């Protein structure tokens, strides 16, 4: 992901999801910084794991 | 034991220039004045000459 | 000699004094201004700490 | 009922109960299924 303007607050205001957890920043401040590369990954697997 | 969907987002913070910023947009220069500044998110409380 | 040697030994002292301003102790920056653009104040007083 | 934690993000703490970061006392949740559900359309929430 590169070249955009991310809007952040679409995602966790959306109450989707159960887990959502970041590590290195706080979701409120998200909508302020700016992030250099953006990778992003996708699977599936159970529920414990 | 149902499966789950689960996204994991990395990026790095600051480096060589921004490449994807967030939601808000600019504002217009004030100088000798002590501000909050906010340049490609990094921020400081300063005096801008 | 021995006039210089306090003069030296003067500088050192405060060159240690502005060289560990760049150092993180365990957190996660050393800078405090990225500390605080990129956590919320909970997280945040942990490493201000 | 992990949004009635003292510092969190979602619907509940950003638009309708916002807990502050010096709380002290007790938080206690528990499952009414039965007697709240009939869908039962006069529980609302702030979008």
């Amino acid at each position: 992901i590169s070249n955009c303007v991310a809007d952040y607050s679409v995602l966790y205001n959306s109450a989707s999801f159960s887990t959502f957890k970041c590590y290195g920043v706080s979701p409120t401040k998200l909508n302020d910084l700016c992030f250099t590369n953006v990778y992003a990954d996708s699977f599936v697997i159970r529920g414990d794991e | 034991y149902q499966p789950y969907r689960v996204v994991v987002l990395s990026f790095e913070l600051l480096h060589a220039p921004a490449t994807v910023c967030g939601p808000k947009k600019s504002t217009n220069l004030v100088k000798n004045k002590c501000v909050n500044f906010n340049f490609n998110g990094l921020t400081g409380t300063g005096v801008l000459t | 000699g021995k006039l210089q040697d306090v003069v030296n030994q003067n500088a050192q002292a405060l060159n240690t004094l502005v060289k560990q301003l760049s150092s993180n102790f365990g957190a996660i920056s050393s800078v405090l201004n990225d500390i605080l653009s990129r956590l919320d104040p909970p997280e945040a007083e942990v490493q201000i700490d | 009922v992990r949004q009635i934690a003292p510092g969190q993000t979602g619907k509940i703490a950003d638009y309708n109960y916002k807990l502050p970061d010096d709380f002290t006392g007790c938080v206690i949740a528990w499952n009414s299924n039965n007697l709240d559900s009939k869908g039962n359309y006069n529980y609302l929430y702030r979008l």
